[PDB]
RNA sequence: GUCGAAGGUGGGACAAAUGAUUGGGGUGAAGUCGUAACAAGGUAGCCGUAUCGGAAGGUGCGGCUGGAUCACCUCCUU
RNA sequence: GUAAACGAUGAGUGCUAAGUGUUAGGGGGCCCCUUAGUGCUGCAGCUAACGCAUUAAGCACUCCGCCUGGGGAGUA
RNA sequence: GUACCUAAUCAGAAAGCCACGGCUAACUACGUGCCAGCAGCCGCGGUAAUACGUAGGUGGCAAGCGUUAUCCGGAAUUAUUGGGCGUAAAGCGCGCGUAGGCGGUUUUUUAAGUCUGAUGUGAAAGCCCACGGCUCAACCGUGGAGGGUCAUUGGAAACUGGA
RNA sequence: CUGCAUUAGCUAGUUGGUAAGGUAACGGCUUACCAAGGCAACGAUGCAUAGCCGACCUGAGAGGGUGAUCGGCCACACUGGA
């Protein structure tokens, strides 16, 4: 499992005295085939804080379904204000996305795909928005049987 | 050989000796939007014998000018 | 060249041997420039796409705008953007020549096709960006096949691809057919290179 | 009041498919029994049941679910309104989710997919997309 | 808004508006009046040199001109780099970029243009100064 | 002789510039006077309206909760 | 001819778990069903959150009114 | 007597601009000390300044490099595609009602919208695709494709429109 | 194929008819007579701005901006009339 750190924050809560200073770190975790997931850890350093987003992100994974190293159909996937359209390109286009939401889409393995991220920007509902669209996706073999049908009837 | 336009429109107005104007109704769509939206254009004819009358549907066909704003002529009236 | 600068520095920027030996990197495997050694600092995402396009321009000894304009022809090709882009760097006559190995350094063949000892088809070409296609032969010029150079890097026989074919007799190479990926440098990741042009 | 039925129709399946209910009562109409049986024929549905009675009669459909107690419809879409009707030639029907879902369409040869507009080389009035 | 609302009144943009309005500007003099031209640069007179304070937090003599320019509009305009040989009834080529400290001054002053001097003892950056190569 | 450009005369319309003087507005540095609001902000605040007062503002009438609160009864929810 | 003229929530229509009050009725055996209001609690769903939730701020269609950074200013 | 070709001589005549706090690739030393100055935004500068000026080094470009002006983009920030209106900007204080917009179920009919075929035209140049000619390229040339809410005409009747 | 309603009324050869004159030509194009018509919230009128297009820039597209060079069409030639 590779794992890249989206964004680490230092937050901080307010004392009778001074302030109580954190990190967080979210960080993606895919194998680059197919499983990815996100998470997020708090410590009193970045290293810590790292090592627990990425425990995190290990129990938490989802499986996205791929088509030649690219999605199946587009999709627009939300949380929250997070808004990602997302939608399969050719071989050779690359992945055509920003911020956190190229992280999540290598990691997840997928090479070629055009995406936007039409709503908030900030990196943990960038994320989840991300994970909505790939949990979203759908498989021509799933939908076939399904619907009762073979991949040819569907496609007539 | 080469025939002219021809419409097909109500007449609103008779009060012209011989003259008679036809609102030829059409529907241009939006450019933008895309919806479908009225569009009324009136047609000054000619009716010689001054046959339309107000409310009846007739057929025009372009003709030369015939005044400085007459530019058809009643062929039939469709309905009454 | 038109690039006359140090290229032990740049190889030694790109983490990459330009010419191919090593010798740059053999020594000194860091930087340049006063803080070049204990240099430590991690290279964002646009700072590793900055590189392999760098590493990739610095390699075929071309400027950024010719650079620029043959990734943008080779986009207009059918496959693959950063293999066709390869290729076609791979198919200037620069590189053909020093794939033949007229010459001993790339530099040294941009030399030769600039001062016109070289002749495609038995006709002179100046221009190094010459762009080479399947079918063509490049010969030396007569008054030059006894130039010691040329004769030395023949001697030296460097190994020669299979989309090129060359007969050190005679001094002629063919282009056979178009390269491979896998015949062309695998340090290289035209993915990022792809993407830097993205943005 | 009551301004577009195939809206209305596409709602209630909406929400009955929601609710995982299984069967659904709605007001009949020539159209709506058209769109039932395309939906049955395509598998979104399990079943569609008319009953014959007074006051434009009553469609019973039945919904579908596969194994793990998922939804086969994931989303109906009304395209033409009221407000703004879309139509589409044959080389411009759309495919609904990379032809994964269909985009049920009412044309001179009668209400069909838009498979099978495309295949007689037809257009006509997008009415909805399911998938 | 309804399909029928976008209709009868389609949506409208906002405007923009020039960060150098006194640049867009032209003269007719036989006409005696201004024309809408895009300018990048316009000569001017200036009406008065001196020094200016910044606003908080920042505290310091900016150097600015009160520039009337060839179009009849008087502005504000920065002097950058240290120190300027310019004087009242100095002629000036004033372009674009306002000064953030300075409340009205919106415009700057071209260094090595007209009768304005480079920057003596300037090395980098020399261009954006109007300094000559020492060599 | 008709038509007829320009010109002349007249009362109006519209636009721009400019004008003694005058009005509020914005910005600005440690300016002066008080302390309206934010806690029940020390008279809960705010909205409309009227009048008064250096100034914020005060006061009256109706309205709102986007109001804190100790004791009381009146119901409603788990 | 203006109010914090407020539910700070336009009108019409249909659809989507439930529990429990109260106002004016109706039908079937203190109980059940039902219509129209008026309250509280609470699923799915929605929402930035608070919360709304058959009296939606859910799911849809029609039409209208209105918004596009804060001052300047509801001023000229 | 220009392009071009041939013969001889010399590395000898031919590199500058901006940036290096984050965005953004590139860091250190001196001088200064809220001054001088910088600045697109956030900001920097009061003795340890990677942000001011110089020097070394580095980065990006290169016969160009920077600045200013203007347009589109990023901006879904006028949202048809593709946004909203309880508290963030936004439901008129509320009726009655005109025009307009929209409209329940079935049957027959028309063919205005809607869909489909043919013909004519949408000049040339341009953009895109292909080929050819300048040593390459720009450029030039030649074919194709595209571009109408276009017009005439022949067909279909589910939906919207008419009876 | 353009902006404004903080421009809502405009029009009297004006709209139509008859006759004549006039023109390469139909025609209120002009004149005599008769009538009161004509345009307009589907934006008349007024004001402001502007040569139009093929095209050009940008944008994934939809769109937005522009109308140099080259080609077509129009208009003008110190200002106005002939
Ligand atoms: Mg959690
Ligand atoms: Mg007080
Ligand atoms: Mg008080
Ligand atoms: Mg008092
Ligand atoms: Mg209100
Ligand atoms: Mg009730
Ligand atoms: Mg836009
Ligand atoms: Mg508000
Ligand atoms: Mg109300
Ligand atoms: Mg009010
Ligand atoms: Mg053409
Ligand atoms: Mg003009
Ligand atoms: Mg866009």
């Amino acid at each position: 499992f590779e794992e890249r750190v989206v964004t680490i924050n230092r937050v901080a809560k307010v004392v009778k005295g001074g302030r109580r200073f954190r990190f967080t770190a979210l960080v993606v975790v895919g194998d680059k085939n197919g499983r990815v997931g996100f998470g997020t850890g708090k410590a009193q350093e970045v290293p810590e804080a790292i090592k627990k987003a990425v425990e995190a992100a290990k129990k938490d994974l989802v499986v996205v379904p791929r088509v030649e190293g690219t999605t199946p159909h587009t999709i627009t996937g939300r949380y929250g204000s997070g808004s990602v359209f997302m939608k399969p390109a050719a071989p050779g286009t690359g992945v055509i996305a920003g911020g956190p939401v190229r992280a999540v889409l290598e990691l997840a393995g997928i090479t070629d795909i055009l995406s936007k991220s039409l709503g908030s920007n900030t990196p943990i509902n960038m994320v989840r928005a991300t994970i909505d669209g790939l949990q979203n996706l759908k498989n021509a073999e799933d939908v076939a049987k399904l619907r009762g049908k073979t991949v040819e009837e569907l496609y007539n | 050989r080469n025939d002219r336009k021809v419409y097909v429109g109500k007449v609103v107005s008779d009060k012209m000796d011989k003259t008679i104007t036809v609102l030829v109704e059409t529907y241009k769509t939006h450019k933008l939007y895309g919806k479908r939206v009225k569009y009324s254009k009136k047609y000054k004819t000619h009716d010689e014998n001054n046959s339309a009358k107000l409310g009846d549907i007739v057929k025009i066909q372009e003709t030369r000018p015939l005044s400085a704003t007459k530019r058809f002529r009643l062929v039939e009236i469709v309905e009454e | 060249a038109r690039f006359r600068g140090s290229n032990w520095k740049k190889s030694r920027r790109l983490g990459i041997s330009l010419s191919g030996t090593g010798k740059e990197l053999e020594k000194r495997p860091y930087a340049p420039g006063q803080h070049g050694p204990n240099q430590r600092k991690k290279l964002s995402e646009y700072g590793l796409q900055l590189r392999e396009k760098q590493k990739l321009r610095y390699l075929y000894g071309m400027t950024e705008r010719q650079f620029r304009n043959t990734f943008d022809i080779a986009g207009k090709k059918f496959g693959v953007h950063g293999e066709n882009f390869m290729i076609l760097l791979a198919s200037r006559l620069d590189a053909v020549v020093y794939s033949l190995g007229l010459a001993r350094t790339r530099r040294q063949a941009r030399q030769l096709v600039n001062h016109g000892h070289i002749l495609v088809d038995g006709k002179r070409v100046d221009i190094p960006s010459y762009s080479v296609k399947p079918g063509q032969t490049i010969s030396v010029r007569e008054k030059s096949q006894k130039l010691n150079i040329i004769v030395e890097s023949v001697e030296i026989n460097n190994f020669v691809p299979e989309y090129l074919n060359f007969d050190a007799d005679s001094l002629t190479g063919t282009f056979v057919r178009l390269p491979e990926r896998s015949e062309l440098p695998a340090e290289i990741n035209e993915q990022l290179i792809v993407e830097y042009y993205s943005r | 009041t009551m301004t577009d039925p195939i809206a209305d129709m596409l709602t209630r399946v909406r929400n009955a498919n929601m609710v995982r209910h299984e069967k659904l009562e709605l007001p009949a109409s020539n159209i709506k029994k058209e769109i039932a049986e395309i939906l049955k024929s395509e598998g979104f549905i399990k079943n569609v049941e008319y009953v014959e009675d007074d006051k434009q009669g009553v469609l019973r459909l039945f919904l579908k679910y596969g194994q793990n107690d998922e939804r086969v419809i994931t989303g109906l879409k009304r395209i033409s309104k009221p407000g703004l009707r879309v139509y589409a030639k044959a080389s411009e029907m759309p495919k609904v989710l990379n032809g994964l879902g269909i985009a049920l369409v009412s044309t001179s040869e009668g209400v069909i997919t838009d498979k099978e507009a495309r295949k007689r080389n037809v257009g006509g009035e997008i009415i909805a997309y399911v998938w | 808004p309804t399909i029928n609302q976008l209709v009868r009144k389609p949506r409208q943009s906002k405007i923009k508006k020039s960060d150098s309005p006194a640049l867009n500007k032209g003269f007719n003099s036989k006409k005696k009046k201004f024309t809408d031209l895009n300018s990048p640069q316009k000569r001017g007179v200036c009406t008065r040199v001196g020094t200016m304070t910044p606003k908080k937090p920042n505290s310091a003599l900016r150097k600015y001109a009160r520039v009337r320019l060839s179009n009849n509009i008087e502005i504000n305009a920065y002097i950058p780099g240290i120190g300027h040989n310019l004087q009242e009834h100095s002629v000036v080529l004033v372009r674009g970029g306002r000064v953030k400290d300075l409340p009205g001054v919106r415009y700057h002053i071209v260094r090595g243009a007209l009768d304005t001097s480079g920057v003596d003892g300037r090395r980098q950056g020399r261009s954006l100064y109007g300094t000559k190569k020492p060599k």
